[PDB]
Parts: C-alpha cells; sequence; structure tokens
C-alpha cells in the first residue's frame, strides 16, 4: 500500500508502509525520509494519536490515508 | 542504491500487450512504427495485401516509450522513454547505436526541425536540451541547455525552419524561445489546465494548443494574444492533428470521440466514429490532399485505420462504424499473488485467464484456465512460511522481479523443500549465481541445480530512477559487455558471485517451560523434542514427549519460524510427557 | 490555590469552562450516572469554581491530574496532548449510552480528500474526521493564507509520486481538502516549532472574524468569532509558562472585555488593548499556540 504524510512545512511525503508493521517501523521510515528522532514525533490520524506497540489493522488504515506530523511543545 | 532485476517473457513477442503511446509513418517504405507502453518498438507493414504484417522489433528500453521521431529521411529513429534515456536506432535494421543519459527524470517531449536537423527534448526535470542529429549518429557529446522554466514540461513543439520553439507546462502559460541564440521571446498566457498538444505553422506565424480543460485556442506569434477559441469537446483534448495549410483540425480526447473542426467557421462539424477507449496520440496519413486515412491509438492494445471520404460532401450521426485495417493485440496482467511458499506466482490478466508461474526457473509451468481467482487462491494453500525475498512489478504488462540488497539473502530453505536433491540452500544466492553465469570473472578451475533460460534481460537500475545498464543473459562473454560489467555491478553482488562468501543466517529465542535457547530459524520441532528428551531422562524421544504451543499439539515436522507466525500471536512453548 | 507546576491542565480547563454548552452537558452525564449507580471528577471541579464566582460578582486541579503512563511526578508536558486525552476520556458516553453527545457535536467534523492523476484525469474521494486543524505558521503572514496552504490544490512531484492503479505507473497527482461538517467551535493548532528543534517568534495576524466558504463543500453563510487563546512564553522547546485569555461570553459591566489568566492573578483588559498585543506590530514575548473560534 501507499500512504501520505504531511510534514511540518505542509509538504506531502509518500511511504510504502506494508500494513502489517508496528508504529515504530513507520516512525523509523519517517525519520529516514525526514531526519527527526523517533522519540519526539507525534503521529495523528483521524483526530486520535497513534500509540506505539500496535499494528495498523486496528486503525483500519487503508488505501491512501494522510497522517499529520506534529512535534511536542512542553511547558 | 543499486537493484538487480530481470523479466520473464517469451522469445518472440508479436502482439501489443499494454497499449500504444506514439505513432509514426514512413511513406517512403510504407512502414508503421508503434512505440507502446510495452518497452518493445515494432515495425508493421501497412500494405493491405500483407496478411501477417510484422518486421523486426527493437527491444532495448526498460519502461514506457513516450515519443519517437523519425529523422534523417527515415534512416534513424530517436526514442525517449520513462527511464531517463534517449537512444538512437537504425530503422533499416532495428538495432541501437548510441545512448544519451544526461537527464534527471522522465522524458515526455521530442521535437524535430526537418529543414534544420535539430532535436530538442524536455522532461519532468524542467530542462530542455538542444541536440544536433548530425553529431549523434557518428558518435560525451556537448550540451546546449535552453530552459528558463518553473514546472514540469509535458509537451513541446518546433517549427519547420527551426527558428521558434514553444513549450507547454502546468503553469497554463506558454513560453517561446529561439534555438539559434537561446534567448527568450514571448510569454503566452490564457489557459486553465495542463497543455498536452502544440502545433505550429511552417513559418511559425500561428500556433494551435489544446488543454485538458477541453478548449482549443488559436494563438499568434506576430501579436502576443489569442484570436479564436473553440469548445466543441466536453472533456480535455489529448490528441491534435492539422491539415497541410492550417485549414482543418482533427481532435480527440477522454470524450472517446473524434471530430473534424473547421477553423474559418467553427459551425461546420462532422463526427468521425467513436473509439471504445480514450483516444491519445492520433496520427494522420499525409500521402495526398485531402488525407484519405487516419490512424488512432488508445489505452488498449489495438490500432485502427479509419477512412475519411464523407468529409467535404456530408452537407450528429457518426460517419464510420467499423475500421478498415485492424492490428491485433494481446492481453496484459492486472493482478498477481505470491503463494505461501515464495516460489510460485498466480497471475490474473484481462479476458479472465489465470496462469501459474515460476520464479527460480523463470518460466511458466501451467495455465489453469477460466476459473475464479479467489477460489483458486484458497485452494492452493500450503502450511509453510518462507520470508519474502523479491517483489513483482506489473508495469509494462509483464512480470518483473526486483532483488534488493536488504532482503535478497533473507530466505533459507531446506534441500527437499526446494525440490532439488541435507544441504541448506539460499534462493537469492542461487538466482544471482544463475543470472551472471557467462561472466568470465565467476568461473573456477543456479550452480549445479538449474539454469535460467538464456534470453532473460538483466537490468541494473537505481532506486526508482535511471537504469545504469541493460544486459541479455546470453550476451555476456564479449568484450564491451565485460568492460561495462566490470564497473556497473555493485559490490554486494560481487562478494556473493565472484567470491564464495556465505551470507549470514538467522536465529530466534524461545522460552521452554515445564507447564532461554537460541536456534536456527528453519529448525524442525523434531529437534526440540530430541533436546528435551535427552536432558530430562531419569523413536523413544518421538514416542514419549509432545510439545504444546498455545495448547495446540505440534506436528513433529513443521519448523520454528512458522510456529511463531501461524500459531503464536518472545515465543514460548510448553512440554508434557507421555 | 493553583501552584505553578500544572500550567497546561489549568489553561485547558479555564478555556473549556467558557466553551458554549459544556458545563450544562457534563452535568447531564453525571446525572445519568447519579441514578444508574473522570466524569465524577469534572463535575466536582465545576461546582467548586462556580462557588468562587459568587464572591467576586485551594481549587485543587490535581484531582483530575491523579485520575489522568506519561504523567508521573513534577514534569513538563503539552497542552494539546492533555486536551486530546480529556476529549478521549469523555468513550465513556458511548459505553454509558449503549447499555439500554458532547464531543461529536462540540468538537468534531468531516473532511473530503480528492486526488487526481495527471495522466488519466481520474478522481478519488475519501472521508476523514478532523478534530483540529494543524496549520503552517510560515513557509520554508496571514491566517487565511495559512489555511489556504493547509487546504488547497497541491501537486505531489519528485520522489513523492502517486501510484495510480488505472495506469499502473508512478504518475503525478494533485490534492485538495474540503469541509463537510463544521463543529460548534473550531480549534486551530499552530505548528510553531521548525524542523530546521527550534521555535519561530514571529506571530500571525489572527483576525477576530472568520468565514469558511471558499474551501467548503456546500454554500453556507456563517461567521466565526475568536473567544479564547492559549499562549506560550518560552524561547525553545524545553519549558515555558503557559497563559490563557478567554473572552467573557455572557457581570453587569464586564461584558465584551477580555480576561487574562496570569499565574494566580485575574486581570481584566479591553478588546482593543488585547488585539494590539499578539499582533506582530510590536515584537512580543508570548507566541499564540491554539486559537478557538466559537460560532457566531
Ligand atoms: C483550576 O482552576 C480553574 N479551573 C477551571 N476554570 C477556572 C476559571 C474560571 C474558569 C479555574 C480558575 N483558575 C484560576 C483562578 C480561578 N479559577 N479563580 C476563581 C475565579 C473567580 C472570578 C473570576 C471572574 N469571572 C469574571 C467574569 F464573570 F466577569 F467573567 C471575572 N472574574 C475575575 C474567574 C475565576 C481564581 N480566583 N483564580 C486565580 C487564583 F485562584 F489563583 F487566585
Ligand atoms: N511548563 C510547566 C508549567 C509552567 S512552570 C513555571 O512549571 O515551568
Ligand atoms: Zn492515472
Amino acid at each position: 500500500m501507499q500512504i501520505f504524510v504531511k510534514t511540518l512545512t505542509g509538504k506531502t511525503i509518500t511511504l510504502e508502509v506494508e500494513p502489517s508493521d508496528t508504529i515504530e517501523n513507520v516512525k523509523a521510515k519517517i525519520q529516514d525520509k525526514e531526519g527527526i528522532p523517533p522519540d519526539q514525533q507525534r503521529l495523528i490520524f483521524a483526530g486520535k494519536q497513534l500509540e506505539d506497540g500496535r499494528t495498523l489493522s486496528d486503525y483500519n488504515i487503508q488505501k491512501e490515508s494522510t497522517l499529520h506530523l506534529v512535534l511536542r511543545l512542553r511547558g | 542504491k543499486v537493484q538487480v532485476s530481470y523479466v520473464i517473457r517469451d522469445e518472440v513477442e508479436k502482439y501489443n500487450r499494454n497499449g500504444v503511446n506514439a505513432l509514426q509513418l514512413d511513406p517512403a517504405l510504407n512502414r508503421l512504427f508503434t512505440a507502446g507502453r510495452d518497452s518493445i518498438i515494432r515495425i508493421w507493414s501497412v500494405n493491405q495485401h500483407k496478411q501477417d504484417p510484422y518486421i523486426a522489433s527493437m527491444e532495448h528500453h526498460t519502461d514506457w516509450v513516450n515519443d519517437i521521431v523519425l529523422c534523417c529521411n527515415g534512416k534513424t529513429l530517436i526514442s525517449a522513454s520513462s527511464d531517463t534515456t534517449v537512444k538512437v536506432w537504425n530503422a533499416h535494421k532495428g538495432f541501437c547505436m548510441s545512448t544519451l543519459r544526461t537527464h534527471k527524470d522522465y522524458v515526455k517531449a521530442l521535437a524535430y526541425a526537418k529543414d534544420k536537423e535539430l532535436v530538442a527534448s524536455a522532461g519532468l526535470d524542467r530542462q530542455i536540451f538542444l541536440w544536433d542529429v548530425n553529431t549523434l549518429t557518428a558518435l560525451t557529446v556537448t550540451t546546449s541547455s535552453l530552459s528558463g522554466n518553473k514546472d514540469s514540461i509535458y509537451s513541446l513543439a518546433m517549427n519547420q525552419l527551426g527558428t521558434i520553439i514553444v513549450s507547454g507546462s502546468t503553469e497554463k502559460v506558454l513560453r517561446v524561445w529561439d534555438p539559434r541564440t537561446c534567448a527568450k521571446l514571448m510569454k503566452l498566457k490564457g489557459h486553465t489546465d495542463n497543455v498536452k498538444a502544440l502545433l505550429l505553422n511552417r513559418d511559425g506565424t500561428q500556433c494551435l494548443s489544446g488543454s485538458s480543460d477541453g478548449t482549443i485556442r488559436l494563438w499568434s506569434l506576430g501579436q502576443q494574444r489569442c484570436i479564436a477559441t473553440y469548445r466543441v469537446h466536453d472533456e480535455g483534448v489529448w490528441a491534435l492533428q492539422v491539415n497541410d495549410a492550417f485549414t482543418h483540425v482533427y481532435s480527440g480526447g477522454r470524450d472517446r470521440k473524434i471530430y473534424c473542426t473547421d477553423l474559418r467557421n467553427p459551425d461546420i462539424r462532422v463526427l468521425i466514429c467513436e473509439e471504445k477507449a480514450p483516444v491519445l496520440k492520433m496520427e494522420l496519413d499525409r500521402s495526398a490532399d485531402p488525407p484519405p486515412a487516419i490512424w488512432v491509438a488508445t489505452t488498449k492494445s489495438t490500432v485502427n485505420k479509419w477512412t475519411l471520404k464523407g468529409i467535404h460532401n456530408f452537407r450528429i450521426t457518426p460517419l464510420c462504424t467499423q475500421p478498415d485495417q485492424v492490428i491485433k493485440g494481446g492481453a496484459s496482467i492486472i493482478q498477481c499473488h505470491i503463494l505461501n511458499d515464495k516460489r510460485h506466482i498466480l497471475t490474473k490478466d484481462t479476458n479472465n485467464n489465470v496462469a501459474y508461474w515460476d520464479v527460480l526457473k523463470a518460466c511458466k509451468v501451467e495455465d489453469l484456465g477460466k476459473v475464479d481467482f479467489e477460489d483458486e487462491i484458497k485452494k492452493r494453500f500450503k502450511m509453510v512460511y518462507v520470508p519474502n525475498w523479491f517483489s513483482v512489478d506489473l508495469k509494462t504488462g509483464m512480470l518483473t522481479i526486483t532483488l534488493d540488497e536488504s532482503d535478497c539473502f533473507a530466505a533459507w530453505v531446506s534441500a527437499k523443500d526446494a525440490g532439488f536433491s541435507d544441504p541448506k540452500l539460499n534462493l537469492g544466492g542461487l538466482l544471482l549465481q544463475a543470472l551472471l553465469e557467462y561472466w568470465p570473472r565467476t568461473h573456477v578451475n543456479g550452480n549445479g541445480y538449474f539454469q535460467v533460460p538464456p534470453h532473460t534481460p538483466v537490468i541494473f537500475g537505481e532506486a526508482g530512477g535511471r537504469t545504469l545498464f541493460r544486459l541479455l543473459c546470453r550476451d555476456s562473454g564479449g568484450e564491451t559487455e565485460s568492460m561495462l560489467l566490470n564497473e556497473t555491478v555493485p559490490q554486494w553482488v560481487i562478494d556473493i558471485t565472484v567470491d564464495k562468501n556465505m551470507p549470514k543466517f538467522n536465529k530466534i529465542p524461545f522460552y521452554l517451560q515445564p507447564h532461554r535457547l537460541s536456534a536456527s530459524d528453519m529448525l524442525q520441532v523434531r529437534k526440540v523434542m530430541e533436546h528435551v528428551y535427552e536432558k530430562i531422562i531419569n523413536v523413544l524421544a518421538e514416542e514419549k514427549i509432545e510439545l504444546l504451543c498455545q495448547d495446540q499439539v505440534l506436528d513433529p515436522n513443521m519448523d520454528l519460524r512458522t510456529v511463531k507466525h501461524f500459531i503464536w500471536k518472545d515465543l514460548t512453548l510448553h512440554y508434557r510427557q507421555k | 490555590n493553583n501552584l505553578g507546576n500544572t500550567c497546561y491542565l489549568n489553561s485547558i480547563l479555564q478555556v473549556l469552562y467558557f466553551c458554549p454548552g459544556f458545563k450544562s452537558g457534563v452535568k447531564h452525564l453525571f446525572n445519568i450516572i447519579s441514578r444508574k449507580k473522570l466524569i465524577c471528577s469534572l463535575q466536582s471541579l465545576i461546582i467548586s469554581v462556580e462557588q468562587l464566582q459568587a464572591s467576586f460578582l485551594a481549587t485543587q486541579p490535581r484531582r483530575l491530574l491523579n485520575t489522568l503512563p506519561m504523567y508521573e511526578g513534577y514534569l513538563q508536558h503539552d497542552a494539546q496532548e492533555v486536551l486530546q486525552c480529556i476529549l478521549g476520556n469523555i468513550e465513556t458516553c458511548q459505553l454509558l449510552k449503549k447499555e439500554e453527545e458532547l464531543v461529536e457535536k462540540l468538537f468534531q467534523g468531516q473532511l473530503v480528500l480528492r486526488t487526481r492523476c495527471l495522466e488519466c484525469e481520474s478522481l478519488t474521494e475519501r472521508r476523514e474526521d478532523f478534530q483540529d486543524i494543524s496549520v503552517p505558521v510560515q513557509e520554508d503572514k496571514t491566517l487565511r493564507w495559512a489555511i489556504s496552504q493547509f487546504a488547497s490544490v497541491e501537486r505531489i512531484v519528485g520522489e513523492d509520486k502517486y501510484f495510480c492503479e488505472n495506469c499502473h505507473h508512478y504518475t503525478e497527482a494533485e490534492r485538495s481538502l474540503l469541509f463537510d461538517k463544521m463543529p460548534e467551535v473550531i480549534t486551530i493548532h499552530l505548528k510553531c516549532f521548525a524542523a530546521s528543534l527550534s521555535k519561530i517568534n514571529t506571530p500571525l495576524l489572527t483576525p477576530l472574524k472568520l468565514s469558511l466558504e471558499e474551501w467548503s463543500t456546500k454554500p453556507t453563510n456563517d461567521s466565526y468569532g475568536l473567544f479564547a487563546v492559549v499562549m506560550h512564553s518560552g524561547i525553545t522547546i524545553s519549558s515555558g509558562h503557559y497563559t490563557a485569555s478567554v473572552k467573557v461570553t455572557d457581570l453587569k459591566e464586564y461584558e465584551g472585555k477580555w480576561l487574562l489568566f496570569d499565574d494566580s492573578e485575574v486581570k481584566v483588559t479591553e478588546e482593543k488593548d488585547f488585539l494590539n498585543s499578539l499582533s506582530p506590530s510590536t515584537s512580543p514575548t508570548s507566541t499564540p499556540y491554539l486559537l478557538f473560534y466559537k460560532k457566531l
């Protein structure tokens, strides 16, 4: 399969995720194509954060799905 | 960043498979050149008396062919393809002569100044190179870059005298240059969507354009403005052709209709017959005035020849109903499935036919016929697990298998599992040994098991980009082929084929508990039974112990790597006596 | 009353308390629990806060903190994270109502995604629910421009090539976003951080009015008035004292005057005076982070 990701600038990045992997593999691919450490990324899909340690079949991600990329701002 | 690949195809491909992208005509010899989405270029004979029209083909590209131009009075042919390569051929014998690889992305445009002998090429990388033909046939040639541009170029045209060149891009703004001085002249705006067809007069005074919006505009190069606008087409126009004296235009697009629109008065309209697929790259027969024929191309593998005789005398009912000359075409593959044991492939093509392919031997063993795909897939179920080590690409309507450095050597299988005649084989290593077999560097004073058929093309390409080489498995023992192979192959292929380096293996931990060990992935549970028996003694091992995983009794032949994948959901086992 | 180590939950609670139709709905959900047997905690805090408003005319926000594997000890966290956590904990309504809507109506909408191959000109439509809009602050100077960048025609070229199954090749496509259902209040999330890890201190001129009809799917005529802003105060992504300012919704002379919830001090400002603070006319220290647009 093929999914899209909206980075910080607003551009779109394409991934071939093979929907049987965990969130850590997706974050690793995002870091490979973006250079952001995987411990500071916050993936958001359908207005709900993607939690680690789970596959993608539970989130029913299919076809072309956009995942919004945001960081974490602490205070 | 280098991937080795090869395709599975028949020795003599005689019919089109995927479609047609460009057309050309040779009135001197009465031949037709068909550069389709399939990588092969064919030379048909357009004589009606030839019941089997076919001449030698030209197979050297690895992807789609976008446009071909017949140069030097039909002696040479220039072809541009999706992979960033522009080649030079010899149309009299159909063999390549040169190659130009100074492009970054796809190439989609190609012009020709007949009275000047120049060729210009444009692509998705937003560059335009001016090439002189006379220095191409005889030969690191020099470059003449003429590109002030900001987005991808989808079509390009040049006038007959080679003094004006116009390009169309996604800005809906046409840019006009000058080949001799490489200067900028005009900036023609006033379009809405992509422009995919440009036609210029012989003297370059007027220009015709057709956009994906669905409108045809007549420009002027003596006055930076548009003159007339026609919207006879409901959908976008993809093809455009004109008469000799800029008096009539033949158009067609996604509408699946072909019109003949007048230019002086756009209220005269005749409807040539409608094709069954979106018409693209329409071609005209210019033997005499008026043109007595027209060749159309579509997204399906068939080329028709409509006849125009009712024009100028017709006084909207279609003029034709059937074509006069038909060229047959084959069937392309639209679906594939890799079986549980990663050797065989089940492919379903158009006209609803399913075939059973092989990968290691690179051949087809059987065709199953008219059966449902889902039931056939469910019937062919095997209780094994072998990690994937290749990929299948369905472009060009044929089977293409790509091997990547990451996971080519990731599949170890037993000797009897592979079917040969205990050795622990490696599928990727055997395939890579079989491919480069005539290479003299691999010899010593697919090695001893099988042999890939000696006509499979071998391609060394970059990661989703230009292909650095293209080789035939049979033609590898020569001089030039060896010279290029010494530098084109990557390192990880050399360390496996040229030198005998054993690729690494895999291990997995598993917890044993009488309700930590490291063992090879393809280890049968038969050995875990023999291990627990011989450690806790106070045929015999087979009969007096049985292992349970998730409360399922384990068969003493299925190995550890499929216990994890099919039964377990680190792995843990339990054992009970008797 | 409010010790300054919980600066995110405090601001989120203060913003949510003034949201339309929130304190009334939560009282109803607890009333259903009241006769059937996080919701019980929220109703307790709302009662306590309303007691103080009578006097003016130790709140202890830690009761929620204890009830809400990422919240251990005295640490620093995000505001949008706790907002999403609270809005996700509020599941409970569905479980209660199954046995026989405060987020699906207040904070919920739908989108439409269109992709168009440039070779075959074939479209494709998908539907995705959105709870907030993440908008680019600045390109690698207007709210409308930022929203347009977020949702308009954008072409995916280069290595990001669309794989069209009608052509079975890697083509080039264009994408678009459309709004189908707009919630009662629409929140905007500003991506202040820059990948370059950094922080941009140049704000955007946030208007006091809005209209979503150019990017909408149906012809509608409704406005959007700003009523709450959450502002950072730091210079990097390591710390910073959150601050929240909320408009008065509906006491005899405070109407139409913005508030300013500083650290354990309530200050009343004016609408004209406040509008000149977060604007880029004068280089500020605080940078807006979230914007809440109540309808009408
Ligand atoms: C956990 O805390 C909260 N959780 C949720 N929500 C809220 C606030 C009200 C949504 C708080 C909260 N946070 C800090 C407060 C606080 N409440 N109060 C009580 C108060 C009393 C009068 C007013 C008021 N209303 C108007 C009106 F009606 F004109 F708009 C004008 N004024 C001044 C506002 C708040 C207060 N004194 N502080 C500062 C100190 F406790 F540190 F001292
Ligand atoms: N970011 C934490 C809240 C503000 S403070 C004063 O604790 O740092
Ligand atoms: Zn397409």
